[PDB]
């Protein structure tokens, strides 16, 4: 129901970064969280989802090797990890739950994040 | 005759009474080995609604000499504890836990609704819903692999004709009969007099 | 892959009563599996709308879709002084969930 994530990383170029978006109790059990770009002043790009219950984390082709999904099933915590700051990464990471179940089929982003945002300073 | 005697008790109450049980696609398999037989528990207890004893009779002729008994616990709903007999067809049978036609041992069943149905719904117990192909006797898929049904391919990501092969069950604890759960101890008996590692509880030989 | 192309860019000037928001794919959104995104500035976007016309919790339902394969509308009765957002397109059709470029970015 809350998503709470954190806040603004001031990662010199080349650093890396773990994001940290925390799920409400319940919601790991039932719905994946999905990771969504937001380079300012464009569009909104799907860097992929990660299933907490069975682990499963998949990309997409542009985000392939470049970044890292995981969350704790305990604490109920999601975090994405950016393996360096190219300097086209700097965006607005969103965190986002999806149904994932096949009576559901709904596979939409019901909730959102406040947002972090990631730049080679603050 | 010929069995041993182990005066180790054999641990069905730790199967039976377990805290927590599997679900039924991960079904979860004890090996109950060189320990007494107790049966008769099972039997006068009377509160295990189902207790389909195939090839062994359930009307205490069950004091036989096995070489290895073989103990499986999952988790269903109520309306498919039906399916899970031998020879029978169903999704719980074909994609979760199917039964050989010559199954020699008791399917037994009770109801687990105030332990495993939890208030807004609980959703720890999983089933599969599709898959590729019926399963064989005694396998365990634990594949998440996303099921294909149209000719896109799924790329690991779900969406049209592209599914998680699991599915949640939901038991809540207001609910019909019918979507109540029931923990199912399928005990798998091999019916062996000779070695008899499983001592039966009579006088030896 | 599914890309998706919103028509009217620029409807942030102010405008009155029903918008015809629209999206259109290379290949037909199929099963209707498209979704619709309010994104308020500074904040991050909330849900409109999922499936063809299927309205959100919360939301009034003077927003409709009336899509047909790929969905292209988004219909609000009237544009309240509130709804001046940037509406985003979303498909889950069996790609890397490709969004559209926004509606009504100043």
């Amino acid at each position: 129901v809350q998503l709470v994530q954190s806040g603004a990383e001031v990662k010199k170029p080349g650093s890396s970064v773990k994001v940290s978006c925390k799920a409400s109790g319940g919601t790991f059990n039932t719905y994946a969280i999905n990771w969504v770009r937001q380079a300012p002043g464009q569009g909104l790009e799907w860097m992929g989802r990660i299933i907490p219950m069975f682990g499963i984390a998949n990309y997409a082709q542009k985000f392939q090797g470049t970044v890292t999904f995981t969350a704790d099933k305990s604490t109920s915590t999601a975090y994405m990890e950016l393996s360096s700051l190219r300097y086209e990464d700097t965006a607005v990471y969103y965190c986002a739950r999806s149904a994932y179940y096949s009576e559901s089929s709904g596979y939409y982003l019901d909730y959102w994040g406040q947002g972090t945002l990631v730049t080679v300073s603050s | 005759v010929r069995f041993p005697n182990i005066a180790n008790l054999c641990p069905f109450g730790e199967v039976f009474n377990a805290t927590r049980f599997a679900s039924v696609y991960a079904w979860n398999r004890k090996r109950i080995s060189n320990c007494v037989a107790d049966y008769s528990v099972l039997y006068n207890s009377a509160s295990f609604s189902t207790f389909k004893c195939y090839g062994v009779s359930p009307t205490k002729l069950n004091d036989l000499c096995f070489t290895n008994v073989y103990a499986d616990s999952f988790v269903i709903r109520g309306d498919e504890v039906r399916q899970i007999a031998p020879g029978q067809t169903g999704k719980i049978a074909d994609y979760n836990y199917k039964l050989p036609d010559d199954f020699t041992g008791c399917v037994i069943a009770w109801n687990s609704n105030n332990l495993d149905s939890k208030v807004g719904g609980n959703y720890n117990y999983l089933y599969r819903l599709f898959r590729k192909s019926n399963l064989k006797p005694f396998e365990r898929d634990i594949s998440t692999e996303i099921y294909q049904a149209g000719s896109t391919p799924c790329n690991g990501v779900e969406g049209f004709n592209c599914y998680f092969p699991l599915q949640s069950y939901g038991f809540q604890p207001t609910n019909g009969v019918g979507y109540q759960p029931y923990r199912v101890v399928v005990l798998s008996f091999e019916l062996l007099h000779a070695p008899a590692t499983v001592c039966g509880p009579k006088k030896s030989t | 892959e599914i890309v998706l192309t919103q028509s009217p860019g620029t409807l942030s000037l102010s405008p009155g009563e029903r918008a015809t928001l629209s999206c259109r794919a290379s290949q037909s959104v199929s099963g209707s599996y498209l979704a619709w995104y309010q994104q308020k500035p500074g904040q991050a976007p909330s849900l409109l709308i999922y499936g063809a016309s299927s309205r959100a919790t919360g939301i009034p339902d003077r927003f409709s879709g009336s899509g047909s394969g790929t969905d292209f509308t988004l219909t609000i009765s009237r544009l309240e002084p509130e709804d001046f957002a940037v509406y985003y397109c979303q498909q889950y059709v069996n790609s890397p969930r490709t969004f559209g470029q926004g509606t009504k970015l100043e």
